[PDB]
């Protein structure tokens, strides 16, 4: 996923 | 106790190497002990930070070191249609470093890797790497598992599964008795973080310089996961090996996760085949429970105990309030096949900001009363805060609750004396293990030698 | 008859007070052989003691400064009063104690500094747009509570530094948005945009000038930014008269001490400011992030309220920290940031719905205990704390010191002063452990072994060397 | 050890389809890529494709883009080759091939998969006896073996007695039909002294002819 | 694609001998070259990867070398096993291409052919068919070309070769030419005939016989  | 603070033995870097940020004692074909050590902001040709590793003979004058010479290069193959690319650029090799028999491994955490095709790309990430070296002879090899050619889209097709591309391999490191290498990968499946396997003669037989992309078919590496509580837990910050399970065939592996379960952090027990045994929960959030770990039976019961770190506890004080110190739990290894209760004693610092529990180094049998003692670092420790190393003695029920003897750090303030340590050999061959304390800050290391007990 | 005063068979005066706080000592000439002069202040004047000779100290407590409580903490030049009395002067004879009391307001219409601090990574975007009226707003719901507002804005992203950040292709540096259909701004660890101003309008402009950017791991480097915000005094611009509100906001987790490690940072947070004239954190990329302690000990310094202002998926997880960093705030925050401002009026209020107070610079031999006076007169004895304020509302506690022996030091003085409150309470001691006639003493007296001692006080004692 | 056991011989007509198998032994399929590539005597070696078995993503040959597809289930630890709508020309020997310890090399080869597109049916072979016309102290006498399907076919003489100084040629396709001769040689004296007898057996049609070889 | 051209086609040498194949590339392919063994009636066995990296369980008295486009393989003191077939393989890019291959065979001493022809059998010929034989035994080097003539006129269409590899034994060649007529058409000539063709003689070694006479 991560910066989302 | 018997470690003498009086004459102490000074090694020393290159200024602004971090030399010192690793270490271990090194046994050559001969038995003669030296001292490895990892500089990991060591420049190489390209006036650039790369890291490098020392190897240091025993000396009790100290002084410089010479080079284990590793290749700085970075590499370039077009292949398969593809391009592979490493870069060795602030790679941070020596960040990490361990011995084994006459084999020496040095981990650059922080190599980058990236493969082009066309005008896609597998993203520019530190995938880390190992190099390994057997000095008497000049053989040299490498170890980079995470590694790949898949390309940004089918990643992100495949939802990120299994993306190994930030593993920083090389992070923490071990090797068991039996010659297998075991590397921490914090980054590994996206942060989560695995642990990679294999053994060292196979790695050495498997690698060849410019291939760059290798299979080595005996590896193992663990498992990526769904569950939340494993994500962002750097799965592999420390890693360590040891007896947990009664069997004696199988080698058991002891990994800390300091941010497991939303930072409460974690250490795990497992097989050789990843599965679980154990866990040890964090008794505080972002303590960073897991930050080092070590394994040696201090009560003589013939059973490994199990040791943890979380630097970052913050003590209950007057008035409801805290103060990081610091703190080091103690786990005796039960009678047979049962699981590892509560703490068997909680060791605090007590210097504010000291870090109590950055390090923890089994020392064998310091005073030589029958049982292992160990050493823990509060690198920040200390009434100056400049860093203590303090020394706690095995005993039939566990470990002393006060210190025997402590260390106060021989260089200036922001040496981080004690940030690395290393135990349990006897390096001027007096019958006393020694213990070997690095501080990259200062780009030294400092060699306590035991005597016999006053 | 007889007491602890006079069996204890005493040698002098000073040893006569340290006996009990009621023994009294009789300096007179005139006094028979056998009567004791060390008993009772009604027994020495029964056995025809002169009045003067007496030495009987009480122990008292005089006020100094005794200000009113101000009931508007608007305008003035802080000469708003929200303790009282300020300043106390405070005897003790040895063992003894004496009771005081203190007051203090949560006053009126009081100053307040708001800093926005913003997660305007990625994950973000959508919430952007919602507090673009915000600033306009969030003054409209806060005249209700005070003529002095302040308000600015800072945001923060993650350490710009690989694994954190995409650093390919070359592109993606200038663009970390290259590889999807959009433009965003390069990555930034943490940059101040707008000082702490009363025109809220500045706000509103700033805020509809910013735009997020992307990085490539969820939690961010949000601690980074609140050390800055509140260690870089002058640039942020806290009134040193206001209270000081922190607002944090972020829909993911957040980098914690020793996560830096996997970006090659080793350093430890130095707990200094390190924004510069180009308004961004320049150590972010060469300094690890805080730790929670580093944290609490400069909000504490720089009188600071923390307010986790986050959204559903994470709101255990701060007010788990929260915990750990006492005077901390917990907010519900939506998934577009709609409530924001309604969650910091209920924050705000709840921030000064306490009294708490604390004590500094305590000599080891004084004890205190207090009893509180919350909500309706209600003594509540062994506290030192009310909850359940509002705004306006007023408490005292009633405080009592208990000196433990005569120590060396004669003078001294604590504080006691409420958590987060400008004003305090300054108690001057004095341990009156001698008598007046022994600044009349007579060394070598002709009355005392020819020469060899003492006559202070109507008796000899054996001088210095003997 | 590393082995690859493929599939058997397959005999098939033009049209249809078939699907070969490479099984791994002593090591997991999903370590490596596998490849494909097909051998032929006039046109030799040539690369199909390759496949991960570990997510199933493949390449090819824009030759092969059609009639090639390949894929691999690694619970049998087995890689397939399937061919569609097969030709005279992909009569061939298909090998699956792994790398050693090169990512991209070729490196392991499996024993191979030898296939014959035909439309010909299960057919005897015609033995003939071979004389001389009507001299020197060596006499040479033959045997041919035409019309026959499929491969293979065993011939020995005196039924395995006589086999020093024989020579059996390879099998040549004669109109989707086999045809096949045999030679030897021994001294004047042996001949027709002795009797020489032609033993050819076609176990697909289970025939074992045996033709002795007069003179003229 | 890239091209991989493979020289020589093939070598006559000796045990003991020293030689050396050689394989070029229509591009640069920064040594990522293979080298393959294929022993006759057999499956492949890896020689080299990289270029230079022996393959596990391979001799060390293989060796690769070159770079850019030029790349080879040499066999430092031939073994008795060493008679193969030899492939280089490029992997630089996609699709994979092979060389032409180049076959190692056992040099000997030249040796003119046995030839013997056959006329087509009784049981032939009650069946319809007419089948002349012509078979040439034991010959060096393999290099032979042969000719069918009728009534001494060439005759091309319903040829059907076949030859064996390198005997064993004798280290020779054999071919197996065979004419195929109908048994109508075979009658309409008298005369049938097999020319050899070798490096043994200038003159063909010529071979007939005549229907019906005998
Ligand atoms: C923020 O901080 C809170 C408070 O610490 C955390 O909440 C706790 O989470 C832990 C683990 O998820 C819970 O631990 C479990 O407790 C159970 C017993 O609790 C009961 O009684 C309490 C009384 O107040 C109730 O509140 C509670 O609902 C339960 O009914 C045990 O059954 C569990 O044991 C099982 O798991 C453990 C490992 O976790 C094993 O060792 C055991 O053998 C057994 O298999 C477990 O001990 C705890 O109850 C939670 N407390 C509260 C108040 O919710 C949040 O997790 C934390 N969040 C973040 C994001 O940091
Ligand atoms: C705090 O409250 C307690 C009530 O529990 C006060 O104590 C009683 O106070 C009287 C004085 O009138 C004493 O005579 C009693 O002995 C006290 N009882 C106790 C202590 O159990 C106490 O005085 C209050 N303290 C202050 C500073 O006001
Ligand atoms: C001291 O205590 C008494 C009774 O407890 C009270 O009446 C008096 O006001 C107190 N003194 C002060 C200064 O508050
Ligand atoms: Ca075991
Ligand atoms: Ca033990
Ligand atoms: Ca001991
Ligand atoms: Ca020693
Ligand atoms: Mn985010
Ligand atoms: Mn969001
Ligand atoms: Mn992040």
């Amino acid at each position: 996923a991560g910066d989302v | 106790l018997n470690l003498d603070p009086v004459q102490l033995t000074f090694y020393a870097g290159p200024n602004g190497s971090q030399f010192g940020f690793s270490l271990d004692f090194h046994k050559d074909s001969h038995g003669r002990v030296a001292i490895v050590v990892g500089a990991p902001r060591t420049l190489g040709p390209s006036q650039e930070e790369t890291g490098g590793v020392f190897l240091c003979p025993w000396r009790a004058e100290g002084g410089q070191c010479p080079s284990l010479l590793f290749d700085l290069r970075d590499e370039t193959r077009n292949v398969g249609s593809q391009t592979l690319q490493t870069f060795k650029a602030r790679q941070g090799l020596g960040a990490s470093v361990v011995s084994w028999s006459d084999v020496i491994v040095a981990c650059a955490p922080w190599q980058h890797w990236n493969v082009l095709e066309k005008t896609e790309e597998a993203e520019k990430t530190p995938v880390g790497s190992c190099f390994l070296a057997q000095p008497e002879s000049g053989r040299r090899a490498e170890y980079s598992p995470c590694r790949g050619n898949t390309l940004s889209r089918i990643y992100v097709e495949n939802d990120f599964s299994w993306d190994k591309r930030y593993c920083e391999a090389g992070f923490s490191s071990v090797v068991t008795q039996a010659g297998e290498l075991v590397l921490g990968a914090p980054g590994g499946y996206y942060f989560l973080g695995l642990l990679a396997q294999a053994p060292v003669a196979d790695i050495f037989s498997s690698y060849r310089p410019g291939i760059l992309l290798w299979h080595v078919s005996s590896q193992s590496l663990s498992f990526d996961s769904s569950n939340p509580e494993y994500f962002d837990g750097y799965w592999g910050y420390s890693v360590a090996v040891g007896e947990f399970d009664g069997d004696l065939n199988t080698t058991e592996y002891v990994v800390g996760a300091p941010t497991w379960s939303w930072t409460l952090g974690a250490v795990e027990i497992l097989d050789s085949y990843y599965q679980r045994l154990h866990r040890l929960r964090g008794e505080q959030m972002a303590s960073y429970f897991g930050h080092s770990v070590a394994v040696t039976d201090v009560n003589g019961d013939g059973r490994h105990d199990l040791l943890v770190g979380a630097p970052l506890y913050m003590e209950s004080r007057a008035d409801r309030k805290l103060a990081e110190v610091g703190r080091v739990y103690l786990f005796l290894q039960p009678r047979g096949p049962h699981a590892l209760g509560a703490p068997s004693l909680l060791l605090t610092g007590t210097q504010l900001y000291g870090r109590f529990g950055s390090a923890i180094a089994p020392l064998g049998d310091l005073d030589r009363d029958g049982y292992n003692d160990i050493a823990v670092a509060a690198p920040y420790g200390g009434p100056s805060g400049r860093g203590q190393v303090l020394v706690f003695l095995g005993q039939s029920e566990g470990l002393r609750s006060r210190p025997s003897q402590v260390l106060d750090s021989p260089f200036p303030t922001g040496s981080a004396f004690g940030f690395s340590l290393r135990g349990a050999v006897d390096i001027d061959d007096n019958g006393y293990p020694d213990l070997i304390v690095g501080a990259y800050g200062a780009n030294q290391v400092a060699v306590y030698r035991a005597q016999p007990v006053v | 008859g007889p007491n602890i005063c006079t069996t204890r068979g005493v040698s002098s005066c000073q040893q006569c007070l340290a006996v009990s706080p009621m023994c009294a000592w009789c300096s007179d000439e005139a006094l028979p052989l056998g009567s004791p002069r060390c008993d009772l202040k009604e027994n020495l004047l029964k056995d025809n003691c002169a009045p003067e000779s007496i030495e009987f100290p009480v122990s008292e407590a005089r006020v100094l400064e005794d200000r009113p409580l101000s009931d508007k903490g608007s305008g003035d030049s802080s000469q708003v009063t929200q303790v009282s009395p300020q300043r106390i002067a405070l005897r003790l004879r040895p063992d003894d104690s004496k009771n005081f009391s203190i007051q203090v307001r949560q006053v009126e219409d009081y100053p307040v500094d708001i800093y926005y601090l913003m997660d305007l990574s990625y994950s973000m975007k959508d919430d952007l747009w919602s507090i673009q009226n915000l600033g306009t707003k969030l003054a409209t719901q806060m005249r209700k509570l005070t003529s002095n507002l302040r308000i600015g804005f800072g945001a923060f992203v993650d350490k710009p530094v690989s694994p954190y950040m995409y650093i390919s292709p070359p592109e993606a540096l200038e663009n970390p948005c290259y590889d999807m259909k959009t433009t965003c701004l390069p990555m930034f660890g943490y940059k101040h945009v707008l000082t702490l101003t009363d025109q809220v309008t500045r706000f509103n402009e700033e805020v509809k000038k910013q735009s997020v950017s992307r990085n490539r791991d969820a939690p961010e480097g949000g601690f980074d930014a609140i050390m800055q915000a509140t260690v870089c005094d002058e640039k942020i611009g806290w009134r040193n008269d206001a209270s000081h509100l922190l607002v944090f906001t972020t829909d993911a987790k957040t980098h914690i001490a020793l996560d830096g490690r996997l970006a090659g940072i080793v350093q430890p947070n130095d707990g200094q400011c390190h924004v510069g004239s180009d308004n961004h954190y320049s150590a972010s990329t060469t300094m690890d992030y805080p730790s929670l302690g580093l944290m609490t000990e400069k909000l504490s310094q720089k009188n600071i309220n923390l307010i986790f202002a986050v959204t559903e998926n994470v709101v255990n997880l701060y007010q788990n920290y929260s915990e750990l960093i006492p005077g901390t705030t917990v907010g519900v925050l939506s998934m577009d940031s709609s409530n924001v401002l309604q969650l910091i009026v209920d924050a705000y209020g709840k921030i000064r719905s306490k009294v708490e107070l604390e004590v500094r610079d305590l000599p080891e031999e004084l004890s205190l205990s207090f009893n509180a006076t919350c909500l309706n007169n209600e003594v509540i004895p062994g506290l030192k704390s009310c909850m359940g304020l509002k705004i306006g509302d007023t408490v005292s506690f009633s405080i009592e010191a208990k000196v433990r022996g005569c120590p060396q030091e004669k003078e001294k003085s604590f504080t006691i002063k409420p958590v987060g409150f400008k004003d305090s309470l300054i108690v001057q001691v004095t341990f009156d452990c001698d008598c007046a006639c022994q600044a009349q003493a007579e060394p070598n007296s002709h009355r005392c072994n020819n020469g060899n001692g003492t006559f202070e006080c109507g008796v000899c004692r054996c001088g210095p060397g003997w | 050890e590393v082995q690859l056991q493929q599939s058997g011989a397959e005999l098939v007509k033009p049209g249809a389809s078939v699907k070969l198998s490479c099984t791994a032994s002593g090591f997991n399929i999903k370590d490596t890529y596998v490849h494909w590539v097909k051998q032929r005597p006039e046109q030799g070696l040539e690369w199909i494709g390759r496949i991960d078995p570990a997510n199933g993503y493949t390449k090819y040959d824009p030759k092969f883009q059609g009639k090639a597809t390949i894929t691999a289930d690694t619970s049998s630890n087995t890689a397939y080759l399937q061919l569609s709508s097969l030709t005279s020309e992909d009569t061939a020997v298909y090998y699956c091939v792994r790398p050693l310890y090169d990512y991209y090399a070729m490196d392991y080869w499996g024993q191979g998969t030898s296939v014959t597109v035909s439309s010909a049916k299960t057919t005897a072979p015609s033995v003939y006896p071979l004389a001389p016309v009507c001299t020197g102290s060596s006499v040479t006498l033959g045997c041919l073996v035409k019309g026959y399907f499929p491969e293979p076919v065993t011939l020995t003489w005196n039924s395995g007695s006589l086999s020093s100084g024989v020579h059996t040629f390879p099998a040549v396709l004669q109109s989707d039909l086999y045809t096949l001769s045999s030679s030897v040689t021994v001294t004047s004296s042996t001949w027709p002294s002795q009797s020489i007898t032609c033993n050819v057996a076609h176990p697909a049609s289970s025939t074992k002819v045996d033709k002795k070889i007069e003179p003229r | 694609d890239i091209l991989m051209t493979q020289s020589p086609s093939s070598m006559s040498v000796s045990l003991g001998d020293t030689v050396s194949i050689t394989c070029h590339a229509s591009q640069g392919i920064s040594s990522n070259i293979g080298w393959l063994q294929q022993k006759p009636g057999k499956s492949f066995m890896g020689l080299i990867y990289y270029g230079t990296n022996l393959v596990d369980g391979v001799p060390s008295r293989f060796s690769g070398s070159g770079s850019g486009a030029d790349y080879s393989l040499t066999i430092s003191s031939l073994d008795s096993e060493d008679f193969a077939d030899y492939y280089c393989v490029q992997y630089a890019q996609l699709p994979y291409t092979f060389g032409g291959g180049t076959k190692l065979e056992i040099k000997r001493a030249d040796a003119a052919p046995t030839v013997s022809i056959f006329p087509p059998s009784s049981e032939q010929l009650t069946s319809g068919g007419a089948s002349v034989v012509c078979f040439l035994n034991n010959f060096y080097p393999k290099d032979i070309n042969v000719k069918w003539k009728i009534d001494g006129s060439e005759r091309q269409n319903g040829v059907l070769n076949s030859w064996t590899d390198q005997d064993s034994k004798d280290s020779t060649y054999s071919m197996s030419s065979t004419l195929t007529l109908t048994k109508d058409e075979y009658e309409r000539h008298n005369s049938y005939t097999c020319e050899a063709t070798h490096k043994t003689s200038t003159s063909p070694i010529v071979k007939s016989f005549n229907r019906n006479e005998c």
